[PDB]
């Protein structure tokens, strides 16, 4: 059983540099003019990917940057030059012998004093919004730092490219109608588009231009109250009746307002029972709630009945809808 | 007449080493940087990097450094990123543009965009899921899963690697497509390997299970010669302790437009986490707040809109008070 000792068992280096990472065997670990040394690259969380083969052979998709060489009980790793992406621990392995081995490990890490820099957040709040055509409207946008009036407003229709409306905060580019508007400085921007026409619907971005990296904001949709649940009933599974339960779920995709009512029909007969409620918060896409319902009971009482229905009550239902099955 | 060319949409493979151009025309390709934005449909926009025509300079995003790559051919006037080894992270719409400049940088932005390139990943196809019990006692035994996809282990041998907190990778054994089984020398007597073709599966046993048994385990393929380990699982987490009182949870049971989804019911302590195709899945999910039962446990629901066989539907489930994860799909 051959041992690999590698060396050292972490470094720190800088960005740009060379690294390289030994790995010594026991015996040797060449047969037939090739040794039978490999190299695989652990990223944090990760499972471990395949770098290099037969000590010198990189596999596809792997940098020309990492190389190794070695022969005998002598082999190295090398990462010239070192990128963000490589801090990971390295292994070395074998299967020069029937029983395969790896090496301790050298936990490579980027350095680390002195850091950087961060990097700037954009944020464009409401992420959705709806109006009508010939009104003036506006339009808000944050910073994290400052970039004074280094700020774009981007415009994109759904499977189109970005068209730049508004530069360094308050310009309009050219052929930008005289409706659209800017204004704002240092961490707060806002668009404005009076007497809004058709054309004006797209997802509305906004871009920095003070520091590298270039960031852009999240985005803002424009559309132009009542929602019914879209009712659905779930029954239990195979998997959940032998464990000798029944879970019944009664599913109120996307609704709005919040009140609605649901009543549980255990086979044409209106009974409140064992039955609990989850709901999801106020959307920020269209604000509309999600609910289920899931009367749990026994297999002792369920497997009699093969139908069941679910009542539900909802404003935007003229009267209440009732969901079954048939197992 | 200012205008920025691209190449065509990109079936991409994981690993990968694709080259998407962007041929400038219509003015001085020399004078302004080419930069390169990259969309996905749930994000927005971000920065890779830039490049100078004039002479070849370049500065992308700590990001996409050693990722993505960025050359120019001035007797072509064309831009290429040369993205190697991707992933269904790079699932994504790229932009060439360039940062136009008045009065020195009095005004700057990116005025002509190029149309797009929408770049694609595939979802592996070769498969390897571990399996096992989060949870087990000192002198007790453990018993992990191999659960192989888009390969059969008739011809494909299989490896059951450990990987201790703190220690390196430990090799356990091998199983070879002819059966032939292979050990560790220093750990044979304690190791059970076998396999089920059938099922499409791998099994370890170990034995007098000390508190340094405590490991990721995890099954690796063999490629063809030099047979070093070219596919491995995500691993599955095995700790040793005295005690886990108590002790268990998480049971996973299945559930116009089609909506589909999971149950997560009796488990305890709280909470249980939920994602879905491990993560490449947040449009139209519904994943219900918990509620404590009747049985004292706790039980919650994950729901997923989705339209009317084809796409692979994962439900990602944690619940950590039990050392357990598991995945589920979804079927009628």
């Amino acid at each position: 059983d051959i041992v690999l000792t590698q060396s050292p068992a972490s470094l720190a280096v800088s960005l740009g540099q060379r690294a390289t990472i030994s790995c010594r065997a026991s015996e040797s670990v060449d047969s037939y003019g090739q040794s039978y040394m490999h190299w695989y690259q652990q990223k944090a969380g990760q499972p471990p990917k395949l770098l290099i083969y037969l000590a010198s052979n990189l596999e596809s998709g792997v940098p020309a940057r990492f190389s190794g060489s070695g022969s005998r009980t002598d082999f190295t790793l090398t990462i010239d030059p070192v990128q963000a992406e490589d801090a990971a621990t390295y292994y070395c392995q074998q299967n020069a012998e029937d029983s395969r081995t790896f090496g301790g490990g050298t936990k490579l890490e980027i350095k680390g004093q002195p850091k950087a820099a961060p990097d700037i957040q954009m944020t464009q709040s409401p992420a959705s919004l709806s109006v009508s055509v010939g009104d003036t409207i506006t339009l808000t946008c944050h910073a994290s730092q400052n970039i004074d009036v280094w700020l774009s407003w981007f415009q994109q229709k759904p499977g189109n490219i970005p068209k730049l409306l508004i530069y360094k905060a308050s310009n309009l580019h050219t052929g930008v109608p005289s409706r659209f508007s800017g204004s704002g400085s240092g961490t707060g921007f806002t668009l404005t588009i009076s007497s809004l026409q058709p054309e004006d619907i797209a997802t509305y971005y906004c871009q920095q231009a003070h520091s590298y990296p270039f960031t852009f904001g999240g985005g803002t949709k424009l559309e132009i109250t009542v929602a019914a649940p879209s009712v659905f009933i779930f029954p239990p599974s195979d998997e959940q009746l032998k464990s000798g339960t029944a879970s019944v779920v009664c599913l109120l995709n996307n609704f709005y307002p919040r009140e609605a009512k649901v009543q549980w029909k255990v086979d044409n007969a209106l009974q409140s029972g064992n039955s609990q409620e989850s709901v999801t918060e106020q959307d920020s896409k269209d604000s509309t709630y999600s609910l289920s319902s899931t009367l749990t009971l026994s297999k002792a009482d369920y497997e009699k009945h093969k139908v069941y229905a679910c009542e539900v009550t909802h404003q935007g239902l003229s009267s209440p809808v009732t969901m079954s099955f048939n197992r | 007449a200012v205008q920025l060319q691209q190449s065509g949409p990109e079936l991409v493979k994981p690993g990968a080493s694709v080259k998407i151009s962007c041929k400038a025309s219509g003015y001085s390709f020399t004078s302004y940087w080419i930069h390169w934005i990259k969309q996905r449909p749930g994000q927005g926009l971000e920065w890779i990097g830039m490049i100078d025509p004039s002479d070849g300079e370049t500065r992308l995003n700590q990001r996409f450094q050693g990722r993505a790559t960025l050359t120019v051919d001035e007797s072509t006037s064309t831009a290429y990123m040369q993205l190697r080894s991707p992933t269904s992270e790079d699932s994504a719409v790229y932009y060439c543009t360039r940062l136009k400049e008045y009065g020195n940088y009095d005004s700057f932005y990116f005025d002509v965009w190029g149309a797009g390139t929408l770049v694609t990943v595939s979802s592996s196809e070769v498969q390897l899921k571990e399996s096992g019990p989060g949870l087990v006692a000192p002198g007790g035994s453990l018993s992990i899963t191999c659960t192989v996809s888009g390969f059969s282990l008739t011809d494909s041998s299989i490896n059951w690697v450990r990987q201790p907190p703190g220690k390196g990778l430990e090799w356990l054994g091998m199983i070879w497509g002819d059966g032939r089984i292979d050990y560790a020398d220093a750990l044979k007597s304690r190791l059970s390997i076998s396999k089920d073709s059938s099922k499409s599966q791998v099994f370890l046993e170990m034995t007098s299970l000390r508190t340094d048994d405590t490991a990721t385990y995890y099954c690796a393929r063999d490629g063809y010669f030099p047979y070093a380990m070219d596919f491995w699982g995500q691993g599955t987490s095995v700790t040793v302790s005295s005690r886990t009182s108590a002790t268990k949870g998480p049971s996973v049971f299945p559930l116009g437009t089609a909506a589909l989804g999971c149950l997560v019911k009796d488990y305890f302590p709280e909470p249980v986490t939920v994602s879905w195709n491990s993560g490449a899945l947040t449009s139209g999910v519904h994943t219900f707040p918990a509620v404590l039962q009747s049985s004292g446990l706790y039980s919650l629901s994950s729901v997923v809109t989705v339209p009317s066989g084809t796409q692979t539907y994962i439900c990602n489930v944690n619940h950590k008070p039990s050392n357990t994860k598991v995945d589920k799909k979804v079927e009628p």
